[PDB]
């Protein structure tokens, strides 16, 4: 399955991704 | 790591901003800057953390924790931001893009709503706020100074020469005079507000100093009042005194050469807490640390990979 891996990609990225603030 | 008296940090076009000690010239802490260059830099007035802008962003880096990622971020320009910096207890901040505007933000997570919007019809090349933290000027691309109260919401507007851009302005912290240079080397010095009472903000012209026959990157104040230092496109670097106005000292970067051909520019400086030793910023790959009065260089740090455009020096109140 290709949308498996593309969502376990996008998680992974999705924690480290969000680390900080935008104003 | 920011936990000194004294610190100071380098950025220029590697995509890193190096801080270091004027211990042994040794980096500490390498922040990685990327995507955009660094225009210019300033750390907060209680020492928590520094500011870049470059490009239509601002990052904000902490200087206490370890941390090599901009953990605050401004953005809404369209733009570069020529400069940077806070109230004098780091209430708001003063942004001067370079397409039209400069602006304040309000540096609390709350709808306190203290930003206003300055526009003017030419590109800005420099904003300084005033020693009292209620004016601020303006030094755009037209030769125009716009001498900008935040207590009222008009601002005067002056012009030396017209056709010919302005590229910095300061103000001594004592407030005793206010001095701007543009891209032909003229260094006009007006006499600031003398009416500390109602903010009249008088202006006469003392002096103009004509030096720094190629163009003139930089003029900034001591904390003492007694010296004034402009850096130039011709690899030098010119301190004159408060009293008479004359050529207290000159620094150079130049090897004497015809095989370099201008390698690199003295981009900006700034002094210390004692007004003796002052730390300057070329295009030649490294940082210098200068004397103001035996000439010869003290210390150079050569840690960068490319050009060195902006620099922060930040000291003890004692000095």
């Amino acid at each position: 399955s290709n949308t498996a891996q593309r969502l376990e990609r996008l998680r992974k990225e999705r924690q480290n991704q969000i680390k900080c603030k935008n104003i | 790591v920011g936990s000194d008296p004294v610190i100071l940090a380098t950025a220029g076009y590697d995509h890193t901003v190096r801080f270091w000690q004027a211990h042994s010239g040794i980096c500490t802490r390498t922040v990685q800057h990327q995507d955009s260059q660094v225009n210019a830099l300033e750390v907060t007035p209680d020492r928590s953390m520094i500011a870049a802008a470059g490009y239509q962003h601002i990052r904000m880096y902490d200087l206490n924790s370890n941390n090599p990622n901009p953990i605050i971020s401004y953005d809404g320009v369209n733009k570069n931001i020529a400069s940077v910096g806070f109230h004098e207890d780091g209430r708001w901040m003063y942004t001067g893009g370079e397409d039209c505007t400069a602006r304040i933000w309000d540096l609390r997570s709350r709808n306190l709503q203290c930003q206003r919007i300055f526009q003017v019809n030419a590109p800005i090349n420099c904003v300084c706020l005033h020693p009292n933290q209620a004016e601020l000027i303006v030094g755009d691309q037209s030769g125009a100074i716009h001498i900008w109260d935040l207590k009222t919401d008009h601002n005067e507007q002056l012009i030396p020469e017209p056709e010919v851009s302005i590229t910095s302005a300061h103000i001594d912290p004592d407030a005793s005079y206010m001095a701007a240079v543009n891209s032909t080397g003229n260094c006009y010095v007006w006499n600031l507000t003398g009416g500390i009472g109602d903010e009249v903000t008088q202006l006469i012209p003392k002096t103009k100093i004509p030096a720094h026959t190629r163009y003139a990157l930089q003029c900034r104040f001591s904390p003492d009042s007694t010296l004034l230092a402009t850096c130039s496109a011709d690899q030098t670097c010119k301190i004159w005194r408060t009293s008479n106005f004359s050529l207290m000292t000159e620094l150079s970067i130049k090897s004497g050469n015809p095989g370099e051909s201008s390698r690199g520019w003295m981009w900006g400086c700034a002094f210390s807490g004692d007004s003796q030793y002052i730390v300057t910023a070329s295009s030649d790959n490294l940082a210098r640390l200068w004397c103001v009065e035996t000439g010869e260089i003290k210390r150079e740090y050569g840690g960068h990979q490319k050009a060195v455009v902006c620099l922060a020096f930040n000291d003890s109140v004692l000095g």
